């Protein structure tokens, strides 16, 4: 679909706690994440294999993330990004390939976390209303207005390309929950893969680590 | 090579690399005609002697002379305009060819205006930093027009004035997006 799903039924504007948010990573990074028991921000350490374009990642090291005066002084690279709609522009960049990675969607794994699980876990987080690197993007952690804060309607669409009258649609599709520091891996309750060999490899890794995780194979959440 | 063509070729080369990091889902090689218009609008503001005579429009300022310049280079230093219809607002992706890249590098090495081209392009890159992409430069350019051509230097005033040209609000020409652009225009 859009990749905008929730844990109760379909996503609702007034119940952001049920939204499932998605973090994608290369399957070969998963043993390292297993070892640490958490997803780590880019600033923590360098990953087993990098999928992201290197100039994109260098930009995030200089992007101020500051919803409130109470929010820790921090960069985008200090956060783990979870895209609200799984089929997102950032995932397209990785899937089409570049100089640093060219594997396609095959080895990419989506780790889904419910926003309400992030909140209930007393983690520090905020939402961007679009492309986090852009200077006109805003961050917020006001739960009760998240529905109007992100472009909820666009995130639900199955078709979302830019048009002449709205060249900002892809950017708004990059709205994400940025979790400060790390995300304990037990908070992952959904795993999505593109193919069956990846899913088999993921389950052979995760069967001794955890249990109650829902596993799904969806070409539709990739490019 | 006149220096207006050089300003074009050099804006294109550096803007593409800025955009590839900011909006990496955008095209790896093509810049839309309308983006190049916004870039040249800012270059003209940095260097009035370019004399490209911009007029305001639904997608921000537009110069017929910028389109003429791109046309004369088509199939030589640049590609992508093709053979457009007469006076239709076409927005195609335009690329620098290998010859173009070679020409602008040779140009900056020796030309009398070489430092002036770089100074204008460096000023443009600085103003648009963080606003790269087809939307960000349109937003900045439209706000700049109303701020410097219609006195619209306050948030309330500039939002109204921007939306009279764009005909659109949504989430792209809200007061908040225009406020951010206005803060940048005022700072630079």
């Amino acid at each position: 679909e859009s990749g905008f799903v929730a844990r109760s039924g379909g996503p609702d504007r007034k119940r952001p706690h049920d939204w499932i948010v998605w973090h994608f990573t290369h399957a070969d990074n998963l043993p390292g994440i297993i070892t640490a028991g958490r997803l780590l921000a880019d600033s923590a350490v360098t990953p087993t294999t990098e999928v992201a374009y290197n100039p994109v990642k260098e930009l995030r090291r200089h992007k101020v993330v500051a919803p409130d005066s109470r929010y820790p002084a921090s960069m985008a690279s200090d956060h783990v990004p979870f895209y609200i709609a799984a089929r997102s522009p950032m995932l397209y960049v990785v899937c089409k390939g570049h100089s640093g990675y060219s594997g396609g969607a095959g080895p990419l794994v989506h780790l889904g976390v419910a926003l309400g699980d992030i909140i209930d876990a007393d983690l520090t987080w905020c939402a961007s209303d679009g492309n986090a690197a852009a200077s006109y993007t805003k961050f917020s952690r006001q739960v009760d207005t998240l529905g109007t804060f992100v472009d909820f309607d666009l995130l639900c669409q199955r078709q979302w390309h830019n048009t002449d009258d709205d060249p900002n649609r892809q950017s708004r599709r990059a709205a994400a929950i940025l979790v400060y520091g790390h995300v304990p891996f037990e908070l992952v309750s959904y795993v999505c893969c593109y193919n069956t060999e990846t899913m088999t490899r993921v389950r052979t890794l995760l069967d001794p680590v955890g249990g109650v995780r829902k596993y799904v194979i969806k070409p539709g959440m990739y490019y | 090579m006149t220096w207006g063509r050089a300003v074009i070729l050099e804006a294109m080369r550096r803007y593409l690399q800025q955009r590839r990091a900011m909006e990496p889902w955008e095209d790896p090689a093509g810049i839309s005609h309308l983006e190049i218009q916004k870039l040249m609008y800012f270059a003209n503001e940095a260097d009035p002697d370019l004399a490209l005579d911009f007029t305001p429009g639904r997608y921000g300022p537009y110069s017929e002379r910028v389109r003429h310049l791109l046309q004369g280079m088509e199939g030589a230093f640049t590609v992508g305009l093709g053979d457009g219809t007469a006076r239709v607002l076409a927005n195609q992706p335009i690329s620098l060819t290998t010859k173009g890249t070679d020409a602008i590098t040779d140009y900056l090495a020796t030309d009398a205006a070489a430092d002036r081209v770089s100074a204008a392009v460096d000023t443009v890159l600085r103003v648009i930093e963080g606003f790269e992409g087809p939307y960000g430069v349109e937003l900045l350019a439209s706000t700049h027009w109303v701020a410097t051509r219609e006195g619209a230097k306050e948030p309330a005033t500039a939002a109204a004035a921007v939306r009279k040209w764009t005909k659109r609000k949504g989430r792209i020409y809200s007061d908040d997006r225009i406020g951010v652009a206005l803060d940048r225009i005022l700072m630079t």
